[PDB]
């Protein structure tokens, strides 16, 4: 590879050598990225449940 | 490596553990003249051979309580050998040390931390504070 | 591990040495008593600091004396 | 081995759970640090006191700004009697409907805390009237805790660490602190009560903005100056003053009245600030007493050297040797934190007794939760407090003390008659316990017999007498200053008591606690509390003392203060260090300020109640003290929650048990020892790595807590039941009955 | 068993008696008991 | 209404966010944070 | 009259001061 990721290069900031890891850094990055939008969109559309939640509006029944 | 016949046991919960794969295991060996049964330093019974027998321990002190108080004062068996067993393989013979028991006294042997004084010289914690050194190891 | 001091009013009575549930102690030649040995103490890494050897001493004071030190597996007494 | 802890490899290769254990219980046992030198020592201490210093200020900085933010400060100023002050919100997730009702009270609409520790009654008698001045103080001390952050880091880097000699200077040190940190504190602390405190309860605004311009007295800066003091006491607040108005309000700074303002019934503020400027005078004059860099001055090291008085031969001061001991102070940190923690404890204990009889604070004598909280918690601290004395004298004994350099002096001739003093300590013990409790029972027996007429009342006279001889014509004594013809109430040659006819009208009024009436009941308590003292000191005096050694263990001294024992051999040696007569003593401490806190809560519930009667006639035997203070005062705690609802009292409730449980689980460490503990371990260590689909496996292997470690995590657990349980008991008993 | 009662306290402390482990909130039955006491009394006829 | 926990001073959502954060969010990572310091290797 | 979302996210603020100052002399005293 040209630049900072050749066989020679002593990039510190660079770590990811190998084209294997690429990929599963971004198998992961996809999955983490829409299990955190999808956690987010749960949490703002139970927003009025889980408001309730945090002041303990639940336990009146 | 070590030689012998283990003696007649059916299993136990207090055998070896991780330790003895991990960090070291203790070896006793001895030779009995008959047939015999006798107590496993961790419960239950066990039969010793009529050759020479090789018994796995965790502990160190398992041994000196198996070969001390069961080998030499119940069954009058004098030859006992504890080893130290190091995951790599390397076996080193730890009691007796010298082949001679250490209640003997023997030739050449020297003196280990010996300490020329009664113990109450030992100098006051005052006098050596900030120099590392223990009234107890105070010249 | 421990640290197990003998000092010289030892008599060489091999009571220490006997008590010793880890072989800690042998009996060495020596000439400041009437037995001709005093109690060593070379192995004190198998100590486990269980004090049989001052209860087994005779004289007064304690002519051995067990300070307990860093623990390590075997002065624990850990089968494990 | 492992980096944590940093300052001892012998923990750092420990392989058991013990060494996690370990290096918090000795991180800040800065002396047994590996490759520590005494000037490194000296440094880390200092830092460390400027993060201490810090922390308090940022703790008082969140109390500011709780009540400023949370709180009811300016509501409850309108009516200091009724309105319940407001500690902060509450906010738990978990409530339900009816705990969020009950604990919606004080005119909030959210549920808050009740503030029982009187800081609304004492930032009102030091001026503060708005929640913006709350705020800026807090802030104030936000910016006053950074400031020591970093001056303890400032003084870590190479350039401002202090030598050695800095530290060891003990004159200039005293000099400073006696005149400087007692007495121009004193002095400013006055100037705020001059300048703002008393403008404030006279109706007069004074801040930031206006006290430049703004004289606290019309006769100025001039009479101070010209030898006219006198000017400053003309015109103090008269009876009939209104707190925070300026109706019946003086213009006297500097009064010497005594006695109570007769509507706040705290201490005349005028007064409070005579006595912080003539405080500020004797402190600052005794700040000159020791030579720094100009000859003038004593010398400590020579007075405690001297060995001639006017030219005759003497052993010292008293005829008693002292020599030597400069040294000894000097070079014994645990020598000086013993007499700073004795002080300490000896300021708190007064503390609690004098702010009960003697309110400093506007209306804080009315509050009787807040009188109690605040007893019970200076108490406590001060019976802390003198087993840290103890406890670091014992240290000092092992540690810092060695006989050479002591040879002779007063401090050897105590440790070659420790004998003679614990024994006797011990028949003191003896005789107190032995006839308190008897006669207790002897009431019981006569008592519960129907004969409570045979019972033993000793009246305590003596201090009845003391009471009469300040005052006090209750008794009918005719002595001293009950006395009105006696020369000490007329003080003949100068008739300078211009503090009597206020002290007496405090005094003989029955409605506050200055030198409350006692009789027989009150006789068998003081003797309980000095049978606690003497007891505690006996644990705690024994275990300094036989730090060194003793016949059972002769060269204790080398195996440290704190070790779990000797063995077995010679008879068994349990709880045989210098630390577990420590360990011991607090459990002492614990049971002698329970006496003491429970003498006081009964009385003074009982004068709150209006029915004195019932503490007069009941505390003579110890079934009086079990029924009608124990049973009786639980009843309204104990329904703080029931099958019927809650209230206000449900946190006292549920914290009553959660005492009583951490009560509980301290038993089970102080009675069952470690090794039965160690076999059991070792049978759950096998079940683990039997186990299949439990893949984790310990780092460190699990051992059973140390002996030591036992004793102290027993004696915690103890402790803090000790305190929740009777907490929750005196707030809930007070505060459910009264405001 | 005891962390349950510290469950029923909290609960009861809390004002929500609905979340106890009683007869009137969350029930536990000691279903083979009462079905030994029934077995108990039918087997005389009663 | 006291059906729910509210709050008349100012900023009351602030406790709505920071008791959260505290005592059920942070402290598991803070005890992660604890646990790699007291076990790391020297 | 308590104090305002102002003066609360002023205190936030200006406690950010003593909290990095603590961190230094934590870490200091950690050498
Ligand atoms: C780590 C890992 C591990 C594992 C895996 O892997 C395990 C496993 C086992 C098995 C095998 C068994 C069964 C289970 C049960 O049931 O029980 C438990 C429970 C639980 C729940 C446990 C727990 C589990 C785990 C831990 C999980 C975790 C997760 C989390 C969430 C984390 C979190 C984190 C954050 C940061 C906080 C057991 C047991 C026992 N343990 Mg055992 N573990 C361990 C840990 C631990 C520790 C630390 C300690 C101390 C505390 C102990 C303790 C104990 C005791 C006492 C006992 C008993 O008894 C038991 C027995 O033996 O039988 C028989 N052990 N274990
Ligand atoms: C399942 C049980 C449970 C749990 C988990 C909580 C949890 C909580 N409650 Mg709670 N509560 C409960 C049951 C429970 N409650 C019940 C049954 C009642 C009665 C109905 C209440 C009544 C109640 C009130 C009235 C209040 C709370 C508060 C709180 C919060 C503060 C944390 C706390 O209580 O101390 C946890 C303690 C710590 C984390 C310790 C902090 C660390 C310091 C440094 C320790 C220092 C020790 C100290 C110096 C030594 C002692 C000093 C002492 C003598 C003064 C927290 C959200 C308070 C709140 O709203 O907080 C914002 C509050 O005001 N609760
Ligand atoms: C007038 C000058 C002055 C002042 C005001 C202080 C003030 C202080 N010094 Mg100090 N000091 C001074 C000069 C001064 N020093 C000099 C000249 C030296 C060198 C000889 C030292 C050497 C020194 C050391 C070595 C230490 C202090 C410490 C302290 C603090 C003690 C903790 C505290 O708040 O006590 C409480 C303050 C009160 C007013 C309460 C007193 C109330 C009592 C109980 C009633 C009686 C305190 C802020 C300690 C520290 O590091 O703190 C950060 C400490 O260890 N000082
Ligand atoms: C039973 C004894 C007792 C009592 C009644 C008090 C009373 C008081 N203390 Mg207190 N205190 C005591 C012993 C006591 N103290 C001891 C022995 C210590 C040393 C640790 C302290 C340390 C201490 C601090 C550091 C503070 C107080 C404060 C206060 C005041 C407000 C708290 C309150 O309402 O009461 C306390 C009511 C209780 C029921 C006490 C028990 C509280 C918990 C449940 C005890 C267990 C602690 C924890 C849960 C365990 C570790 C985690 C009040 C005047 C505060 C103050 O000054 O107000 C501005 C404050 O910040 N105290
Ligand atoms: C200004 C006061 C002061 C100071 C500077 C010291 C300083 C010291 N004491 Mg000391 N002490 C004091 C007051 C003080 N103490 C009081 C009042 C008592 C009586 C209770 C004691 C009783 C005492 C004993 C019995 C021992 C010491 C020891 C020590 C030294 C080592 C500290 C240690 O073990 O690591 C730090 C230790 C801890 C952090 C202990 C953990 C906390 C304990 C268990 C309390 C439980 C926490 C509680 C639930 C909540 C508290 C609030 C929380 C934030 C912690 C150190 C020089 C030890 C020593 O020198 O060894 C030879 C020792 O054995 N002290
Ligand atoms: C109710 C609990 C209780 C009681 C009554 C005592 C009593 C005593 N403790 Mg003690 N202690 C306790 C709990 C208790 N402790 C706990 C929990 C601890 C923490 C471990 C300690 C720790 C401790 C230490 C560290 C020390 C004491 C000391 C003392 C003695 C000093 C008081 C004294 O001499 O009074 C007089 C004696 C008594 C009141 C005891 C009762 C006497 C009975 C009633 C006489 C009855 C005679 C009768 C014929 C008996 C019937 C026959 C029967 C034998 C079958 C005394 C024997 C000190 C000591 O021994 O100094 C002398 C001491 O150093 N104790
Ligand atoms: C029903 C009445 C009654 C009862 C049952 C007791 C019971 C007891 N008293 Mg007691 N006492 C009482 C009334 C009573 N007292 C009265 C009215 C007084 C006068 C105020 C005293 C004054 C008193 C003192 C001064 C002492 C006792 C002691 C004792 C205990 C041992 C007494 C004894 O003979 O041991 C058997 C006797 C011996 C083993 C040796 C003799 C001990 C005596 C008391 C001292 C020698 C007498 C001599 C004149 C020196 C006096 C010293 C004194 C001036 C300080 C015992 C628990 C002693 C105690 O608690 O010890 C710890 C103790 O020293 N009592
Ligand atoms: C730890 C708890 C504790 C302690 C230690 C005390 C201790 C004391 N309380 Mg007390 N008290 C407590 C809790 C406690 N209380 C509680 C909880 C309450 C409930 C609110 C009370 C309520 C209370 C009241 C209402 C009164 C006391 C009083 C007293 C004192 C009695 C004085 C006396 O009779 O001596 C008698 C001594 C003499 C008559 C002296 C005789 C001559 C001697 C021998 C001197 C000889 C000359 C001398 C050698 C020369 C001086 C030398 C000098 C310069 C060195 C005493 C100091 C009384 C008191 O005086 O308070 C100030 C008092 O009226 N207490
Ligand atoms: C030491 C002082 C102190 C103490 C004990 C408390 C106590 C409390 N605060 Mg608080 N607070 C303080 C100062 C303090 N405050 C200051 C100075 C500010 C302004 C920045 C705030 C701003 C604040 C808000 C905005 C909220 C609280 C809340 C709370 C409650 C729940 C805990 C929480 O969410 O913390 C939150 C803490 C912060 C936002 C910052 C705290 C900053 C202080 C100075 C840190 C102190 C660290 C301490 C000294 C180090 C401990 C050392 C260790 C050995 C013990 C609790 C009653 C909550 C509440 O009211 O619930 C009902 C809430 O929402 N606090
Ligand atoms: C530097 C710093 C800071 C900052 C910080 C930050 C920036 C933070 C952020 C944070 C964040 C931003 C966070 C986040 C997180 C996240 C999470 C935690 C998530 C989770 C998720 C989940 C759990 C998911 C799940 C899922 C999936 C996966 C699938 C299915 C679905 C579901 C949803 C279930 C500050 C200034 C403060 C201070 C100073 C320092
Ligand atoms: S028991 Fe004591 S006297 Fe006997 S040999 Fe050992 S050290 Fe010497
Ligand atoms: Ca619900």
């Amino acid at each position: 590879p040209r630049g900072a990721y050749g066989s020679t290069s002593k990039d510190s900031l660079r770590p990811l050598r190998n084209r294997d890891e690429w990929y599963q850094l971004n198998g992961g990055i996809f999955l983490g990225a829409m299990g955190g939008a999808v956690f987010a969109y749960l949490l703002l559309e139970n927003f009025d449940a889980l408001d309730s939640i945090l002041r303990g509006g639940v336990n009146v029944n | 490596t070590l030689e012998g016949q283990t003696p007649i046991f059916g299993g136990g919960t207090g055998g070896l553990l991780t330790k003895a794969e991990r960090e070291e295991k203790y070896v006793i060996t001895w030779t009995s003249p008959k047939e015999q049964v006798f107590e496993m330093p961790t419960g239950g019974s066990a039969i010793m051979r009529q050759g020479k027998n090789k018994l796995e321990i965790a502990r160190k002190e398992y041994g000196i309580a198996l070969g001390g108080q069961q080998l030499r004062a119940k069954f009058k068996i004098n030859d006992y050998k504890i080893y130290r067993v190091y995951p790599n393989g390397e076996t080193q013979m730890i009691h007796p040390a010298d082949g001679v028991f250490p209640e003997k006294v023997n030739q050449g042997r020297p003196k280990v931390r010996y300490v020329d004084r009664n113990i109450g010289s030992n100098p006051s914690p005052a006098k050596l504070k900030f120099s590392g050194v223990q009234p107890y190891d105070a010249p | 591990s421990h640290t197990v001091k003998i000092y010289d009013t030892c008599i060489g009575c091999t009571q220490c040495v006997r008590a010793c549930p880890t072989d800690v102690l042998e009996m060495v030649p020596w000439d400041g008593c009437k037995a001709a040995q005093i109690a060593s103490s070379p192995r004190t890494e198998d100590c486990v600091g269980c004090k049989r050897c001052e209860t087994a001493c005779p004289t007064d004071f304690l002519s051995i004396r067990v300070y307990l030190g860093a623990e390590t597996t075997r002065s624990m007494g850990l089968a494990y | 081995a492992t980096k944590f802890p940093k300052f001892s490899q012998d923990l750092a290769q420990d392989p058991t759970t013990r060494r996690i254990w370990y290096a918090m219980a000795t991180a800040h046992d800065f002396e047994l640090h590996d490759g520590m030198t005494e000037e490194n020592l000296y440094q880390k201490i200092f830092a460390s006191h400027f993060g201490h210093l810090a922390i308090i200020f940022l703790w008082a900085s969140g109390v500011l700004f709780h009540v400023a933010w949370q709180g009811n400060f300016e509501q409850w100023i309108k009516d200091p009697l009724n309105v319940r002050p407001i500690a902060h919100a509450i906010w738990d997730a978990q409530f339900g409907p009816p705990a969020i009702e009950a604990f919606t009270r004080a005119g909030a609409t959210n549920p808050v805390d009740i503030c029982y520790s009187g800081v609304y009654h004492w930032w009102y008698t030091i001026g503060m009237r708005t929640n913006n001045e709350l705020y800026v103080g807090a802030i104030f001390l936000l910016l006053l805790a950074a400031l020591f952050l970093f001056a303890g880091w400032l003084h870590l880097q190479p350039r401002y660490r202090p030598t050695l000699g800095w530290f060891k200077s003990a004159e200039p040190r005293l000099n400073h602190h006696l005149a400087g940190l007692f007495g121009v504190s004193s002095l400013a602390w006055a100037a705020h009560l001059i300048h703002v405190a008393i403008p404030e309860s006279r109706g007069q605004h004074v801040g930031w903005d206006n006290f430049l311009f703004t004289p606290p007295h019309p006769a100025g800066l001039g009479a101070f100056f010209t030898g006219n003091w006198s000017a400053y006491a003309q015109n103090p607040d008269t009876a009939q003053h209104v707190f925070n108005s300026s109706q019946g309000a003086g213009t006297a700074i500097l009064t010497f009245l005594g006695g109570f303002h007769p509507q706040t019934q705290s201490l005349w503020l005028t007064d409070m600030a005579h006595h912080h400027v003539a405080i500020a005078v004797l402190f600052i004059i005794a700040g000159h007493m020791y030579r720094t860099n100009w000859g003038i001055g004593h010398s400590i090291k020579e007075m405690l050297n001297s060995k001639s008085f006017f030219g005759a031969k003497v052993e010292g001061p008293f005829n008693l040797p002292h020599q030597g001991l400069y040294d000894t102070i000097n070079n014994s940190l645990h020598f000086q934190l013993s007499f700073a923690l004795a002080a300490l404890g000896v300021a708190s204990s007064l503390t609690a007794q004098h702010m009960y009889s003697m309110p400093p604070y506007a209306f804080i004598g009315q509050d009787f939760t807040t009188q109690a909280a605040l007893y019970t918690h200076h108490q406590y601290i001060a019976g802390f407090l003198m087993v840290g004395a103890f406890s670091h004298a014992g240290i000092f004994w092992i540690r810092d003390y060695d006989p050479e350099q002591n040879k002779g002096n007063v401090l050897d001739r105590m440790l070659r008659h420790k004998e003679a003093i614990i024994s006797h300590l011990s028949w003191v013990s003896l005789f107190l316990g032995f006839h308190t409790l008897g006669l207790y029972v002897h009431n019981d027996v006569e008592v519960a017999f129907g004969a409570a007429e045979k019972q033993v009342l000793i009246e305590p006279v003596f201090a009845q007498f003391i009471q009469a001889a300040h005052g006090k014509a209750l008794y009918g004594f005719n002595t001293l200053l009950s006395n009105p013809d006696s020369i000490a109430s007329t003080a003949w040659p100068n008739h300078a008591n211009v503090w009597l006819p206020g002290w007496l009208d405090a005094v003989n009024n029955t409605t506050n606690s200055l030198f409350l009436t006692i009789g027989p009941g009150d006789f068998y308590v003081h003797h309980a509390i000095a049978l606690g003292l003497h007891v505690t000191t006996l644990v705690l005096v024994k275990g300094a003392l036989d730090a060194r050694g003793s016949k059972l263990m002769p060269d204790k001294k080398d195996f440290g203060y704190a070790f779990p024992c000797d063995g077995p051999g010679r008879g068994g040696t349990c709880d045989i260090s210098a630390w577990d007569a420590s360990y011991l003593a607090v459990f002492w401490m614990l049971n002698t300020l329970g006496w003491v806190t429970f003498y006081w809560h009964w009385k003074h519930l009982a004068i709150w109640e209006g029915n004195i009667a019932q503490f007069n006639e009941s505390s003579t035997y110890l079934m009086g003290w079990f029924r009608d203070y124990l049973w009786l005062h639980s009843a309204q705690l104990i329904n703080g929650y029931n099958p019927y609802g809650t209230n206000s009292l449900a946190i006292w409730s549920w914290m009553f048990l959660w005492g009583h449980l951490a009560w509980a689980v301290s038993f089970m460490f102080l009675i069952t020892w470690r090794g039965y503990w160690q076999e059991l371990i070792e049978t759950l260590v096998w079940a683990h790595e039997k186990t299949p689909l439990s893949f984790g496996y310990w780092r460190d292997k699990p051992v059973a807590l140390s002996i030591v470690q036992a004793r102290l995590v027993g004696l915690t657990h103890f402790t803090v039941g000790y305190i929740a349980t009777y907490g929750a008991f005196l707030i809930a008993s007070t505060a459910g009955k009264f405001g | 068993s005891f962390a349950m009662y510290c469950h029923n306290d909290t609960m009861r402390a809390f004002g929500r008696p609905q979340d106890m482990f009683s007869d009137t909130g969350i029930q536990l039955q000691p279903i083979f008991a009462q079905w030994i006491q029934h077995i108990h009394t039918a087997a005389v006829g009663a | 209404d006291m059906t729910q926990l509210t709050g008349s001073y100012a900023a009351s959502w602030l406790p709505w966010i920071m008791i959260p954060l505290i005592f059920y969010i942070l402290p598991f990572p803070v005890f992660a944070l604890i646990f790699i310091w007291i076990e790391k290797e020297a | 009259m308590n104090i305002s979302d102002t003066q609360v996210f002023v205190a936030l603020v200006v406690a950010l001061l003593p909290g990095l100052l603590a961190f230094r002399l934590a870490t200091e005293l950690y050498k």
